[PDB]
């Protein structure tokens, strides 16, 4: 009876807290077409340090 | 003779609290529900909720949840609509309604119009309205009473102490700066004005001002 109700022992509440996102992250997928391969190809001839 | 007798219409200010009494009569009180329906001054019936009559457990409509207290006194069978933190919206005719429940509500509190607003009682500014050449219609010279800036309603606006109700259309008092203007139109023949006195008599019991304004030509 002390809280809001003429009957003892039970009650009901619907707790609605608005959700929002502090911080969100993302995964992403690769299309095999967009894949490249950068192949440095060389052959040893006359060379210097540089 | 089941009758729902409420409190009287009550002038209030915002931030206040009002508890409308509703005493129920003519029936075993415990055996019905007890409902509350807000009728806004211009708007149709908006059901406030109901309290259990036996248990005394209130339940409110979503709009009415949390500002309002349904309370009962068992023995004298007095239902109560209590409105807390009064607001201008709390001005309306409120109705306790004895539940026949799924069959609706059978009977009704005689009505309580709470009026929640700031202003202080103010007398009317009453103008005997003198018609002009464009105001004379046929035999009748329409005459008028401009009641201005009073709080609260009513003012009792008669014509020559009410001897003229005949061409009298006393038009509804409306709000100006939380003060009221009704404009009463007596329609009198040009033979009776300004030959006979036509005097709008404005009695404001709240401000205790009875204001008699005789219309004389401009």
């Amino acid at each position: 009876w002390g809280n809001g109700c003429g009957l003892f022992g039970k009650g009901s509440i619907d707790t609605c807290a608005k959700f929002s996102c502090t911080s969100k992250a993302i995964g992403r997928t690769i299309q095999p077409e967009n894949i490249k391969y950068e192949v440095g190809i060389f052959v040893h001839g006359t060379t210097t340090s540089e | 003779q089941v009758q729902l007798m409420e409190s009287g219409p009550e002038l209030k200010k915002p931030g206040e609290t009002v508890k409308i009494s509703c005493k129920a009569s003519g029936y075993t009180f415990t055996d019905y529900s007890m409902h509350w329906v807000k009728q806004a001054p211009g708007k149709g019936l908006k059901w406030m909720g109901w309290i259990n009559t036996g248990t005394g457990e209130p339940t409110f409509a979503a709009d009415f949840k949390g500002r309002f207290a349904f309370s009962l006194e068992t023995s004298a069978s007095t239902a109560y609509l209590q409105i807390n933190n009064l607001k201008n919206e709390d001005t309306a005719s409120y109705f306790c309604a004895r539940g026949v429940g799924l069959y609706g509500v059978d009977y009704w509190g005689q009505g309580t119009s709470v009026t929640v607003s700031s202003p202080k009682t103010t007398p009317p500014s009453v103008y005997p309205l003198a018609p002009v050449c464009g105001d004379t219609t046929g035999s009748m010279v329409t005459l008028g009473c401009l009641v201005k800036g009073y709080f609260p309603e009513p003012v009792t606006v008669t014509w020559n102490s009410g001897s003229l109700s005949s061409g009298v259309h006393t038009f509804p008092a409306v709000l100006q700066s939380d003060l009221y203007t009704l404009s009463s139109s007596v329609t009198v023949p040009s033979s009776t004005w300004p030959s006979e006195t036509v005097t709008c008599n404005v009695a404001h019991p709240a401000s205790s001002t009875k204001v008699d304004k005789k219309i004389v030509p401009r």
